Parts: C-alpha cells; sequence; structure tokens
C-alpha cells in the first residue's frame, strides 16, 4: 500500500499564488517520473506537468494552459514533488493529483483549489451486468493508436479517489485484478473487463502519450447493473 | 521519445 498525499490547496482569489506538495512512500521514488493532474467538471481530467529524473537534469514539461505560470520541482531526499502556481485564473479550479509510475499507477487522494490540440475520445456511458466481457476504448484525433502513445487506463470510484489500472498499452499496474486488460484494437486502444464485478462500476479514462505530454480522454461512465 | 517506460 504505496501512498501519495497531496497538500496546500484551498481557496484563493484570482491573480494569487499558492505551491501543492505531494510526499510519496513505499516505492522507490527516485527512480519515477511524477506528474500533476487536475480534475474539474468542466474540462474533465486534464495533465498539468511531469518532471523526470536526477539523471535527465530534472527536466520538465507543461501543458500549454499554464506555461509560464506553474513551476514542477521536486525533493528526492524528501520523496516529495511539488507544484507552485502563479498567477491563478477561475479555470484553474479543480482538485490536484499528483500520480506516475508506469505510467499512472498511484495517485493521490487529491488537494482542491478553487479559484473565486488533441482530442481524445472515449465512450460517455456504457452498461453492463456481473459476469460480462465489456470493452472501452479510446480513440485519437490525430489517427491511429499505436504502441508509442504508451495507452494508460485509469480508474476513478468514489470520492475521486484515482487508481491507475493499465500502462504501456497492456502493462496491468502491480496489484490490479485480473480480470482487467489492455489492448489495441481498430486503432484504438482498449480496455477490457472479463468477467465484470459490481465494484467495477466506476469512471474510466485512458491517457495517450504525444512526444513529450499526455492527454487524458474524457471518460467512460461503466454501470454494472443485476 | 517514450514516456516513463519503467517497470512499475
Ligand atoms: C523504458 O522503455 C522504453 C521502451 O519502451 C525505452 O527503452 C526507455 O529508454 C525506457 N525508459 C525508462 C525511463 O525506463
Amino acid at each position: 500500500q504505496v501512498q501519495l498525499q497531496e497538500s496546500g490547496g484551498g481557496l484563493v482569489q484570482p491573480g494569487g499564488s499558492m505551491k501543492l506538495s505531494c510526499v510519496a512512500s513505499g516505492f522507490t521514488f527516485s527512480n519515477y517520473w511524477m506528474n500533476w493532474v487536475r480534475q474539474s467538471p468542466e474540462k474533465g481530467l486534464e495533465w498539468v506537468a511531469e518532471i523526470r529524473l536526477k539523471s535527465n537534469n530534472y527536466a520538465t514539461h507543461y501543458a500549454e494552459s499554464v506555461k509560464g505560470r506553474f513551476t514542477i520541482s521536486r525533493d528526492d531526499s524528501k520523496s516529495s514533488v511539488y507544484l507552485q502556481m502563479n498567477n491563478l485564473r477561475a479555470e484553474d479550479t479543480g482538485i490536484y493529483y499528483c500520480t506516475g509510475v508506469g505510467q499512472f499507477a498511484y495517485w493521490g487522494q487529491g488537494t482542491t483549489v478553487t479559484v473565486s490540440d488533441i482530442v481524445v475520445t472515449q465512450e460517455s456511458a456504457l452498461t453492463t451486468s456481473p459476469g460480462e466481457t465489456v470493452t472501452l476504448t479510446c480513440r485519437s484525433s490525430t489517427g491511429a493508436v499505436t504502441t508509442s502513445n504508451y495507452a494508460n487506463w485509469v480508474q476513478e470510484k468514489p470520492d475521486h479517489l484515482f487508481t491507475g489500472l493499465i500502462g504501456g498499452t497492456n502493462n496491468r499496474a502491480p496489484g490490479v485484478p485480473a480480470r482487467f486488460s489492455g489492448s489495441l484494437i481498430g486503432d484504438k486502444a482498449a480496455l477490457t473487463i472479463t468477467g465484470a464485478q459490481t465494484e467495477d462500476e466506476a469512471i474510466y479514462f485512458c491517457a495517450l502519450w504525444y512526444s513529450n505530454h499526455w492527454v487524458f480522454g474524457g471518460g467512460t461512465k461503466l454501470t454494472v447493473l443485476g | 521519445s517514450a514516456p516513463d517506460t519503467r517497470p512499475a
């Protein structure tokens, strides 16, 4: 039971600043790249920044929506990652998560921040029943999804509890039940639940990698009925 | 140019 614990959010004015923190345990923090991802009701799940390793001179990349404003840093001696957020705008409101590892196995519980061009497409909703086989899909506006997109799948359960299921197209994250698998089918990434269970009712997001950034899909609401 | 492809 790996842990990522965020802190720092709050209720803030437009034009202001704040710094989020995140403290990791249970895995060799310093071997993995780390990311900040945020969720808002409008705009869904959105990758914000990544930081790589000491051996990469801690190189960073940012979403274009925050470049110039946000800075990601890490402190390997404290197994922590940080996000300094300057010049905040209403559109920055959301729940902020630090996440990483193969590539988005581990998520923090999230910290709320209230301030007051590739599209990745997923089915809005699918309905299944216990014991059925259900496949979710993830299409890119650029064209076919390939293994060079390192498709990830992540599950959101109540209350904003994220856990990574699949990385690198078809690698199950550690401890993920065997009923989940990843594939590429008809030039889309796909997640299959072979024998759906009632507890799999949840929201599922895919993430695809384009050279130096992640784009999340809008998520699929999976209902498990009966 | 790949992402963090290191095993979990
Ligand atoms: C991960 O594997 C890829 C191949 O998919 C590359 O070999 C890359 O250099 C590796 N990167 C890391 C961080 O392990």
